[PDB]
């Protein structure tokens, strides 16, 4: 059965991805964004008093203006959640998100707390990823600062893994292809809280999908663009890396006992966390050694995941991941099936829940047992979930 | 003095400390020609025989610390045979480096400008103390050639290989304010205080409170840098 | 026993404190301070191979500029820690570095770990404590702006629990006064890790005590400060304020197991973990409820604990705490005997992992077996931990 202490995962939300260059959210603070979302999951799941979150710990990479200070006390504050409450912002780049989550996990294993509201979020057309960055000139003289670079760090683990200028394309169409599909068909309704945005002419209203999907993406409009990030011999476009997106995701975790007694049905339960580190380098690579970790530490094996969630920083990086994860052969079957981050942006902060919470739906969905999210993160380091539906 | 040249003096200061200043004699600055070149091994010689000597300062006599050699010789030197070319740097580069390895602690005090061999000259010393108001960097790329004694080696091996890249590849004078960032010098001082600060961290890299081999160590030895890191810095360098 | 899952902190150290205004670290960055201190507290304890370290937890709140980006991994990458090591940067504003602790805690309990590195930095005079500031306009709705501004929620605290100017000052001086004595009677020798700095000629030296520090602070020199945050009517001062200073703290933590089979000695267990939140407006009261919910975790009761270390935020926030807390009048008998934030500042992400080391080191010279360390959060939150060394 489920012990006591194992932890729940009570629901999921987020929010519709938006277009940092002028899209959806443009006029709307990472706080707000952040409060809203916390505020309408708590609302779907009337059964969880506010009043007994312990903690909300949310995912934030660039933690200055509208993102500094702790943010996800700030958007506590303006929920239903008490004063009485903690929170604390968690930063692991990418994996941002999932790290958050990973602690709130620990803390209910631990009994420090029963009721979780987890989450992250990331504005970058307010806090655009290379603001403030301030390289240390101490750095190169252990690490290449190319290696700060993502775009270049992709060229290089594409190139030594033979990733083609057509196989990255073609996973960006399928991706978007996918997205599109996903939308359509509403395999996104319940995760996605419908929010209020502005259309280009400034006019209010809600959105209830993600704009940054473009279902008119082929082989053909991606071969018409030119590399990003090494002219002479890259293969890397921006129609193959993760977008600049504005998003948020959000989750309720809670003990096992407390979900018993409260008598609500799991979305999911984990089963293992696991994080690792690789060279900046070659960042991308993450999720392997990540992955293997976490799999040992669930007893299973790669064969007894059904479903599988990861991030896509970009196509460079997903494809080797994904032969050294050996299922590149079962990626249609079992990988993103809903799209990834090339399709639906890659908000730092919010990545890590988002990947995990699409997991989670996707399992629900096509009846999976066992599922994992899983992402590479700059800098050298990869994070890892395994998730059973029971 | 323990040593008294047209170009170098070494004179013996407090608790045993002594003083390696170069002033070419007649001349407005200083430079590694033919003539310092020779007394420079001849005051190394000096005070790798004198027992007594504690620790040494480099300094200069005049408004800058030590530029290029004329551009004369540059061109004399570039038509000799390959063979006589390298030896003669490979005696060059010996001098400097029994410098380096001195068993006492150096420091060198940057008044002025510090370019090219002047600069690599510092390199060679364990600390570097620079005025506010100086410059150094490594122009030789400007003369479709390349640090040439030990620049390429101790830059690296000093502030990294991205950063020494930059220096080498551009060859820009650099102000105190930046070289202190990349760590290519240690300290920066008033021009006033230029000569206490130089006596000052001698001193206490004599008492061990700094341990000069120790800042030593990183260029006798190979870079840092993964196989994979180095990959990644070269490459994306020389694209 | 100690059970061979239960958490042991193997050493502690931190960084010589010094001022933010034209201070001794004036020309040192957050990641260098951070990575040296790592670098030395790891070369003292040859028996933990950095290669067993997990994760590199580091508290830090203003994180941009030098301090952004995840700095934990940043710092890690210049220490003899390998890449493949895992790090991430927590925010939980003045409490950071206690929160890392506890995340790392954590994961040593669930066993997702073995060996962490925690701790944390702040260098605000690089990053000075308003920078990048962007109040939220719509937080008005919910709570007042001025909740923001960590000295009116002292002015209101001490009203509210009617501390004078005159108790404040005296809490000062017997701040810089005890952090003095300590400091002479090399109390400090084995918590502060030697370091590179200048003085205010620029030259280069090595410091072993913290700048901080004001031994000529008297009842006199205080009493002719004016009020820095309430012009008519207010009690608090710069004197009686912590201080805008530069460091670093840090602690290798692992399971007691592996404690064990490495035959090292615990600089002490911890026994219980604690958050908790309070009305934004009267933040520096956050300890009480904290330590309350700690204090029930761990099975004692305040009595039972020998020493304990309330960071010095305000003296304002300070002696209302130690007064609803129930041990103002075993202050001199077990309160900061070493000096408080008055005297060795507040650098905000060293803070939680620094004075839970000072008093590991107190209770060590004391003969203590419980200590208590805990302190107040920007935005209504407090934070706890309950030591033991047996
Ligand atoms: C570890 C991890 O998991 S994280 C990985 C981190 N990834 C990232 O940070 C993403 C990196 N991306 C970037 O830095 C930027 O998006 C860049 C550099 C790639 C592109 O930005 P810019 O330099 O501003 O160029 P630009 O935004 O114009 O490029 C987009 C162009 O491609 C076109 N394009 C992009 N995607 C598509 C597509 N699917 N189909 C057709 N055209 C497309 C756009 O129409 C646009 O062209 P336009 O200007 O004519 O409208
Ligand atoms: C929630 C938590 O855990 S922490 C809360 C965070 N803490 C804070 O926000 C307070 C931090 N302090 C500050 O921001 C600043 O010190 C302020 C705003 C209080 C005052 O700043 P300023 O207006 O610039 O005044 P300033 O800092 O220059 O100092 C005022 C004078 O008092 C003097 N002074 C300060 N402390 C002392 C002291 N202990 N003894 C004697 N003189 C003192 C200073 O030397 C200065 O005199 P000087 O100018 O001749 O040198
Ligand atoms: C950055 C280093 C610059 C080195 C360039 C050398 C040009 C400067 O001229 C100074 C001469 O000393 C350099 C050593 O010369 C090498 C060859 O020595 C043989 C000279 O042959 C003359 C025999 O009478
Ligand atoms: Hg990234
Ligand atoms: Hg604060």
């Amino acid at each position: 059965s489920l012990n006591p202490r194992d932890v729940v995962i009570v629901d999921f939300g987020r929010t519709p991805m938006g277009r940092s260059k002028g899209g959806m959210h443009r006029n709307t603070r990472a706080e707000d964004m952040s409060a809203h979302l916390i505020s309408k999951v708590l609302e779907r799941n009337s059964k969880v008093d506010p009043g007994e979150v312990e903690d909300v710990i949310w995912g934030c990479v660039n933690q200055t203006l509208e993102q500094g200070w702790n943010i996800a006390r700030m958007a506590s504050l303006m929920t239903q959640i008490p004063h009485t409450s903690a929170a604390q912002t968690v930063s692991r780049l990418c994996g941002s998100s999932m790290s958050a989550l990973h602690t709130a996990a620990q803390a209910i294993m631990t009994g420090n707390g029963d009721v979780f509201v987890v989450g992250g979020v990331e504005h970058m057309g307010h806090v655009s990823m290379m603001h403030g960055v301030d390289p240390n000139p101490h750095m190169s003289l252990y690490a290449a600062k190319a290696s700060g670079m993502m775009g270049l760090t992709a060229e290089m683990l594409g190139k030594m893994h033979g990733i083609s200028r057509e196989q990255q394309d073609a996973f960006a169409v399928r991706s978007h292809q996918l997205a599109h599909k996903a939308t359509v068909e509403g395999k996104f309704k319940d995760e996605i809280i419908p929010m209020q945005g502005y259309d280009e002419n400034g006019f209010l209203k809600i959105f209830d999908y993600d704009e940054t999907i473009r279902p008119d993406t082929t082989l053909e409009s991606l071969a018409a663009l030119k590399p990003a990030f090494n002219p002479k011999g890259g293969t890397v476009t921006a129609g193959t890396s993760s977008q600049i997106t504005d998003g948020a995701s959000c989750m309720i975790v809670m003990s096992a006992q407390r979900a018993k007694d409260l008598g609500l049905e799991p979305l999911a339960v984990i089963r293992s966390m696991a994080v690792a580190g690789v060279d900046p380098a070659i960042m991308g690579y993450g999720p392997v050694p990540a992955t293997q970790k976490a799999l040992k530490r669930a007893g299973l094996n790669m064969a007894d995941i059904d479903f599988i969630e990861l991030n896509e920083a970009f196509a460079a990086q997903a494809l080797p991941v994904l032969k050294d994860l050996k299922v590149l052969d079962k990626m249609n079957e079992k990988v993103n099936l809903h799209g990834g981050a090339i399709a639906l942006g890659h908000p730092f902060g919010c990545s890590g829940a988002r990947i995990s919470g699409t997991l989670l739906n996707v399992m629900k969905q096509n009846g999976g047992t066992f599922g994992l999210s899983t992402m590479c993160i700059g800098l050298g380091q990869g994070i890892a979930t395994v998730f059973e539906r029971v | 003095m323990i040593y008294e040249g047209k170009a170098i003096t070494v004179t013996a200061l407090e608790s045993g400390i002594v003083e390696l200043k170069f002033d070419l004699k007649g001349e407005s600055v200083n430079k590694f020609n033919r003539l310092t070149l020779n007394e420079l091994r001849q005051a190394v010689d000096a005070i790798k025989a004198d027992a007594s000597v504690k620790g040494v300062i480099v300094s200069s006599g005049k408004d800058v610390f030590i530029v290029g050699a004329d551009i004369t010789e540059f061109v004399e030197n570039f038509k000799l045979p390959d063979a006589e070319l390298i030896a003669g740097n490979l005696e060059a580069n010996k001098i400097f480096s029994d410098f380096e390895d001195l068993n006492v602690p150096t420091v060198a005090a940057i008044n002025g400008i510090a370019l090219g061999g002047g600069l690599e000259m510092c390199l060679a010393a364990d600390f570097r103390v620079m005025a506010d108001s100086a410059k150094i960097g490594l122009p030789e790329v400007k003369l479709g050639i390349y640090p040439g004694f030990g620049g390429t080696v101790r830059l690296p091996r000093l502030i990294g290989v991205d950063n020494a890249v930059e220096w080498i590849a551009s060859g820009k004078e650099n102000r105190a304010e930046d070289a202190l960032k990349v760590s290519a010098v240690d300290a920066v001082v008033t021009a006033d205080k230029l000569g206490a600060a130089a006596l000052d961290l001698i001193k206490r890299a004599i008492s061990g409170e700094l341990d000069y081999k120790a800042k030593r160590q990183p260029k006798l030895e190979k870079l840092k840098l993964n196989a994979i890191e180095q990959m990644m810095a070269f490459e994306t360098a020389k694209g």
